[PDB]
């Protein structure tokens, strides 16, 4: 059934499961025309599949040249996840496949669905969370690679660099959730937070700084802070 | 013009005969329906005063025999049975008119509801999927579950409609994911019309008669099976114009006939919604559609 707050800890148990966000497998900008009209272009797109316990990630770059010629893109796009993700499936080992695949929007159940019908043991299911991926684009490195991109690519990272030889995955996931939850709310701000100090760097075979647990404990607090203060914002509380 | 005796009415009941129906006291002097019309499935049909659950009957064709009703109290019901000595028959037959115990098969003349509820039914298809092959009749009733909905218990007593899916292997090919998933018309042309009923009419008559349970007996499953045949057709792009024009014609008998009453459970909104609105066909369904905004509005 749907993934909600109650049967949240079931992401760290033993049964291998990956989430799936397609927000930014479809990527536009929106401009006018000579003559006045407005048409988009697109940018290359990435799916973001990710496995929360362990916390690799299998970017999938979307070229734009996918969409050549093609037509209803958005929902070609839904489509094209699911069939790269059902390829990376079928490209695993079977003791590596997922038992579950949690699509943290509705509108791809069914094609992901239709695209697993070879794998009848998987389950595919919706979610409640309000989850943050699409904020995936904020992440440096993730970007840069997406937007170099020269044809279809599958780039691994984890998304957790080394933070699990310290801390267990959940507290792991709810380290990536709120910095994306930060990034997404105000990216700016989010990204100064992150950076500010020199001294603390980014190796070349991660995504984020390497903080030591004191200062992992005064980012995550400066990016709750971040978080309320927008909401107050947003709604004049 | 047939005649279907009955042996006597101990309990009181209400008995339809295709789309009629009468109210009969118990132990009154109710010995059968005679002028039924010859040259098409008929279907009698029985509600007990003191269960307004369980309505049951049986299909039947009079040229495949002489077919009559008799009370079990033993099960509790009223059964149809085959008569295998045509004297005997006719002469039961015979005896119960000239005493003028037998009901009229009340078919208006201008009226060719029941043909075009029954177009396409034969009752050879009907015993494929009401399997009991020692009758020549079927029994149906309120509760019988379909294969399909087996899936998801007794098969003796199954109905073994067509299993349609459209999130199978049977339904996709492979490679054409999206392009089949969103236009049946593989499925629908291929797998179903030309693989496994041969012709457009036995679709129809699985479709016709998938409706008329439903309708009589509030057989759910049956419900379900009709809104999948409507839906198939109407999710594939390429239809033969043939079909279009028939299909139309059909659904309009059908909602036309539904009680009024009735179209809360009867009718899937969504299917309908999307059938008429959403759909490849939503422009070649002109009476259907006209019909049922005249009279389900709310369901729209």
């Amino acid at each position: 059934g749907a993934m909600n707050s109650s049967n949240y800890a079931e992401l760290f148990n033993n049964d291998i499961k990956l989430f799936v966000d397609d927000t930014n497998v479809y990527r536009v900008t929106v401009h006018k025309t000579f003559e006045g009209n407005v048409a988009t272009k697109a940018i290359n797109g990435c799916i973001f599949t990710l496995n929360p316990k362990t916390g690799h990630l299998f970017l999938k770059i979307i070229h734009t040249s996918v969409w050549a010629g093609q037509k209803r893109l958005s929902q070609l796009a839904k489509w094209k996840t699911a069939e790269e993700v059902s390829a990376l499936v079928r490209s695993l080992p079977k003791e590596e496949q997922p038992k579950q695949i949690i699509v943290t929007r509705k509108a791809m159940l069914d094609p992901l669905e239709v695209h697993m019908l070879d794998f009848p043991n998987i389950a595919i299911r919706p979610t409640e969370l309000r989850l943050p991926f699409s904020a995936a684009m904020s992440i440096d490195k993730l970007s840069d690679v997406v937007m170099k991109a020269t044809e279809p690519q599958m780039v691994l990272f984890n998304i957790y660099d080394d933070w699990l030889d310290r801390i267990s995955s959940y507290t792991a996931f709810s380290r990536l959730t709120l910095l994306l939850r930060a990034l997404k709310t105000n990216e700016e701000s989010a990204k100064m937070i992150l950076l500010s100090d020199p001294t603390i760097t980014i190796k070349s075979y991660h995504l984020w700084p390497s903080f030591t647990d004191e200062q992992w404990i005064t980012i995550e607090s400066q990016m709750r802070d971040l978080i309320l203060t927008e909401y107050g914002r947003k709604y004049n509380v | 013009m047939n005649t279907v005796p009955f042996t006597s009415a101990p309990i009181e009941v209400t008995i339809g005969i295709d789309q009629y129906s009468f109210n009969v006291k118990e132990n009154q002097p109710f010995h059968g329906i005679k002028d039924i019309p010859i040259g098409h499935v008929h279907v009698i049909h029985f509600q007990h005063a003191d269960n307004s659950s369980m309505r049951y009957g049986y299909w039947f064709d009079c040229r495949m025999g002489n077919f009559y009703i008799q009370y079990d109290p033993k099960d509790g019901l009223y059964k149809m049975m085959e008569e295998r000595d045509g004297a005997k028959f006719e002469n039961i037959v015979h005896n119960f008119k000239e005493r003028q115990m037998m009901v009229s098969y009340p078919k208006i003349d201008e009226d060719d509801t029941w043909y075009n509820l029954t177009e396409f039914v034969q009752m050879d298809k009907i015993r494929k999927i009401v399997r009991k092959d020692e009758n020549q009749f079927s029994y149906v009733d309120s509760s019988m579950t379909t294969v399909q909905e087996n899936e998801l218990s007794d098969p003796a007593h199954s109905l073994n409609y067509t299993v349609i899916n459209f999130k199978s292997r049977e339904a996709i090919r492979p490679g054409h994911e999206m392009e089949d998933f969103l236009d049946k018309s593989y499925y629908l042309n291929t797998v179903m019309l030309q693989g496994i009923f041969k012709n457009s009419s036995n679709y129809f008559g699985e479709l016709q008669f998938a409706f008329l349970n439903a309708m009589f007996f509030g057989n759910y499953g049956s419900s379900l099976q009709w809104h999948a045949m409507i839906e198939l057709i109407c999710s594939s792009a390429t239809v033969p114009k043939h079909m279009l024009d028939k299909l139309d014609e059909i659904l309009y008998y059908q909602i036309k006939t539904l009680p009024e009453q009735y179209s809360d459970i009867l009718l899937n909104e969504r299917v309908w919604n999307i059938c008429l609105y959403s759909s490849f066909q939503k422009n070649s369904l002109h009476n259907t559609e006209k019909i049922m905004e005249n009279k389900y509005p709310e369901l729209l």
